């Protein structure tokens, strides 16, 4: 007939690999397709919706006081309110994101990020913030006059009560690492820290903690290779009621 | 003439690094989507190191680039501001006697210079590696610190200063790195070696003989723009 | 944009074949093994829930339309003395949901008549079907909110349109003079994944198959009250680059 | 020239099936054996560096692009008397760099819900995969001038880039009640090669595989003072044709 | 289906081989080809650059003396100054050099060598050399009348600090052998000596130990084939912190 031979890798199960195979059921005329709304063809498009960082991750913040930062009317010049660490890889306030979690089932990661802060005062409270996205090699910028040589944005509280902070894609490489070193060049993305431009400044009937809720997104210009299992998630046993699917 | 900036070399045969001359980095191998800073002037220049004596018991000098210059003049400046960096060098070394002395050197510049130290299994250190404008000395140039040999180290891109021909080496050098730009301070693409292969030897009255390098930094781009870390 | 994103698509995220089955059961004389204990075989109502790297991969979707690609490891192990491996054939028989499943190694349900077996081999590679995709809906509910009768005791979030059906597996050899502990790992590649309505990537630990219960770690990361490990203030980086 | 230069290719010079990996590790009750012994699994950061013939050849040049081809050749052994050799079924995991490799060979982490397991036998051929090439950079440091890190604490020479990932190998089957020795040698073929900036050939013998150190031969040939072995004098000539 | 038979070779696994693989990372876009510089497409052109011959490759040269070749003013005529063994195959000072431990990869080679000598004397220092490439067959020509009849270039130390000594391609055979005999007429390549012709001359002020680096390329009709291992490298045991890649 045809003479054959086998190559190596014969017989093996590569997990990924894409060969039809030999269907169980011959002749079964499947579901006809419905139009469902909202299909998604990559997860990408999961990853570019905007989603709630937890800059408040501190202890005494129990459970939805992580999302919002309590801004105060402050008595000194130019402090820092807070500071945001942006490996989307490793644990920060970017993992529970859509941006993060969807990127801990990959190892490299390209693009740029897209920063929203949504601030949550009254009508009455007035004021301006500074969002200063530093590049990595330094420490986190921890005065405003360190923190305005980057990348910044300034914005008021006017009728603007969100922004849009791209943190633009600065790296060497192409893509970046996980390789469990938040501190290497080729997995650390840079610091977001957010200064009072002038103050948080109330009546006094508004009240004086205001909060902003942080959101991140992706732009059109992300990208998610070399995918891997999820760090979130893990098993030590097997779930309840496992074995009642044998039963 | 060899005039970048304001730096000129008046001079009286170079050798471009595996046939590139170093240029800015194109669009379409553009990774950082801001437009990358170049200062044309202020750092594409003719920047000096100190002149290391050139005696008789002399196993070497190395310099690794941008090592050598990130603590000097406005490519200092532009460096410890801006995250990334991408450039090309245009080394001049320049080592002059008399007709009566005698001599080689191997003006090589290695990419990638993966140094080793000698008896030991630990690597070399921080302190051992990045040692600035100053440079270091060859431990065993005859194997390039690094268990290769010298007598092969041709493959590299290098050229001769004999004190018979000439008095001058100058090499340029593309951007080499895998990536197009990259973290300058805790990186370094190039390392100029300088080898006594054939020592200094004279009858006559022994004066000081020098090699002074000077190093261009050519096309020179900077993104991440920062505050300053030095 | 040369950057592909050709690996973020859901025909390549889902179809990994994954682990959906492990059962480990005994290959002996069951004339002295209890009722509990599989006697040769196992029935297996085929889910996506029992092991939570796939599960919370289709958990990031509400409605799935996939071709299920079952791939069967028949691994075998041996209870003083060692003797050599043997060459057991299998009968992997495939069962409706709700369906008769077989009650013996032995019974006259393993004949198949109309259910789909397929007969493998520990020392063969691994079987592989495609089951298409055999939902009444156009979608597989990955969450139902709802209910499956039209009683009030019905069960929560458990659609049996969801489920694929049963995966009776036995080893069609006889018993032997020693026994062995015969393991069948069953790894299932969605394919053909039209994916639906993304969700929230679950952060809290699973506790059960059958609904979505949620206790979370006692302490942060992954805890109730705080997902997100904690650091010490908002304005306190914790990787910092201290030089 | 009718001589042709087809061999001297690096596409043929680099894309020789090496070995990359070897570990006899032993295959029995791990209930009393310690941490440091492999208990029916090993990780493996997937390197060139550990077996110098391969090493060499990749580092006459500074930087290379190509595709690595692992072929896992997993042999077996026994530890008085002898039975026949066990059918094994192993699995070979790929875990990137500075994942989750498994603490157990029973453990959660081998379901793979999205890393690339390959599920092999011994009496099977060799499992083959292609790695592509995984590098972040356009290819692969193999002297990486510099540091890993922002702080001064990196390793030096040691590019997390330019490492593929991990290559955690398992026993899928059970322990049994003998003991056998499986070894289990990996062996890469680089394929597609993009080879560039060549460097000169190390002639002293290599110290470590994290770095470039050197100690040389206690005498020539191949020694520190001396490369090359030596003779009597500059006009000696060593294999002379006297008649 | 497709009647089949399993040929000799099914499921070896020649190292070898040129099939493809089931690639464990699909749909997985590799990082864009960027420019660059020096891409080897070929080993020879790593063989055709020059790189220094160890012609002093004795004892009581230490290190870098190996490389240069001290020759000295001589009051007696005619005197032999050095001689090289010209197996590349082979250990001798060829072994060393690009054009050695490349071709040591290999077992056949053919094609014509190319030394060059580089004299580094001072700019006083005038003098004249020969170098005598020998055809084998013979023993090594130990006196200028006996070199002279063979291939040779007369060289001046004019203005001509270098040379080009083209060893050419003389064989019976299309190609050599390594076959551990540097003695066969199948491996042996002649030998190249070097005569002064008249005399290293300086005046009182030079220095009269003047030196001469030498080189040897490969020219562009060299060639290589019969893949082998290297001699050169060598592994006893495994090296240090190769345990520490499985940990």
């Amino acid at each position: 007939g045809v003479p054959t031979y086998l190559l190596p890798g014969s017989g093996q199960f590569l997990t990924t690999d894409d060969h039809s195979s030999a269907p169980a059921l011959p002749c079964f005329n499947p579901t006809p397709e419905m139009h469902i709304p909202g299909q998604v063809r990559n997860m990408l498009e999961v990853v570019q919706v905007e989603s709630m960082m937890e800059i408040n991750n501190t202890e005494s913040a129990v459970g939805m006081e992580r999302l919002k930062v309590d801004i105060s009317a402050l008595t000194d010049v130019d402090q820092l309110l807070f500071n945001i660490p942006l490996d989307i890889q490793l644990d920060g306030p970017l993992r529970n994101t859509l941006v993060g979690n969807i990127s801990r089932y990959y190892t490299h990661w390209s693009g740029s990020l897209e920063m929203t802060f949504m601030f949550c005062g009254s009508f009455m409270a007035a004021g301006k913030l500074i969002l200063c996205y530093t590049p990595p090699g330094g420490s986190c910028p921890t005065t405003r006059e360190t923190a305005m040589l980057g990348t910044h944005i300034v914005w008021d509280f006017g009728l603007q009560s969100s922004v849009t902070l791209i943190i633009p894609w600065i790296s060497g490489s192409h893509y970046r690492m996980f390789n469990n070193d938040a501190k290497s060049t080729n997995a650390n993305v840079g610091y977001v820290t957010c200064f009072m431009q002038t103050n948080l400044i109330v009546p006094s009937e508004s009240s004086d903690t205001c909060s902003l809720i942080g959101f991140i997104a992706a732009k059109d210009d992300f990208s998610l290779r070399l995918m891997r299992d999820s760090p979130d998630i893990g098993q030590l046993d097997h779930l309840h009621a496992a074995e009642a699917a044998y039963q | 003439q060899l005039k970048l900036g304001n730096s000129a070399i008046v001079t009286q045969n170079y050798c471009c690094a595996y046939g590139e001359w170093p240029n800015y980095l194109p669009d379409h191998e553009a990774v950082a989507i801001d437009k990358p800073t170049q200062p044309e002037t202020a750092t594409d220049r003719f920047y000096t190191l100190k002149s290391v004596k050139w005696e008789t018991g002399s196993t070497g000098w190395w310099w690794k680039l941008p090592d050598a210059l990130n603590n000097i003049g406005m490519f200092g400046q532009n460096v410890q501001h801006h995250y990334l960096y991408r450039s090309g060098f245009l080394i001049h070394v320049q080592c002059n006697a008399t007709k009566f002395h005698q001599g080689a050197l191997l003006v090589v510049a290695i990419p990638e210079h993966q140094r080793g130290a000698h008896n030991t299994n630990t690597s070399p250190g921080f302190d051992d590696i990045m040692k600035g404008e100053e440079g270091g000395t060859f431990n065993h140039p005859y194997v390039l610190d690094d268990g290769t040999s010298l007598a092969c180290a041709t493959i590299f891109p290098h050229q001769w200063i004999n004190l018979r021909t000439n008095n001058s080496a100058t090499i340029v050098l593309p951007w080499m790195n895998a990536a197009p730009m990259d973290f300058p301070l805790r990186h370094n693409q190039w390392t100029l070696a300088i080898i006594p292969v054939v020592p200094l030897g004279t009858r006559t009255t022994s004066s000081m003989v020098p090699i002074t390098v000077s190093i261009a930094p050519m096309c020179c781009e900077f993104n991440g723009l920062r505050h300053a870390i030095t | 944009n040369q950057h592909g994103v050709s690996e973020t698509l859901v025909e390549n995220f889902l179809s990994r074949a994954a682990l959906v089955s492990k059962r480990s059961f005994e290959y002996k004389d069951h004339t002295s093994s209890t009722a509990r204990a599989d006697k040769n075989f196992f029935k297996w109502t085929i889910n996506t829930r029992s092991f939570v790297q796939l599960r919370r991969k289709l958990e990031l979707f509400t409605y799935l339309r996939f071709d299920a690609e079952i791939t069967i490891l028949t691994t075998v192990a041996v209870n003083n003395t060692y003797v050599g491996l043997p060459d057991l054939t299998l009968q992997a028989m495939f069962v409706p949901t709700g369906a008769l499943t077989p009650e013996k190694q032995d019974s006259f349900h393993w004949q198949s008549g109309s259910n789909a077996s397929v007969f493998f081999k520990i020392s063969d590679p691994p079987a592989r079907i495609t089951i298409p995709f055999m939902c009444i809906n156009s979608a597989y509910s990955v969450f139902y909110d709802g209910f499956a009768g039209f009683e009030k005791n019905g069960l929560y979030g458990i659609n049996p349109a969801d489920t694929i059906g049963n995966l009776c597996v036995r080893i069609v050899n006889e018993h032997q003079p020693v026994g062995f502990t015969v393991t069948v790992r069953v790894y299932m590649k969605p394919k053909h994944i039209k994916a639906w309505a993304p969700r929230p990537p679950r952060t809290l630990p699973y506790m059960s198959i059958a609904n979505a219960n949620y206790k979370g770690k006692e302490r942060a990361p992954n805890a109730l009250s705080a997902i997100i490990g904690n650091r010490d203030s908002v304005k306190t980086m914790p990787h910092n680059i201290v030089n």
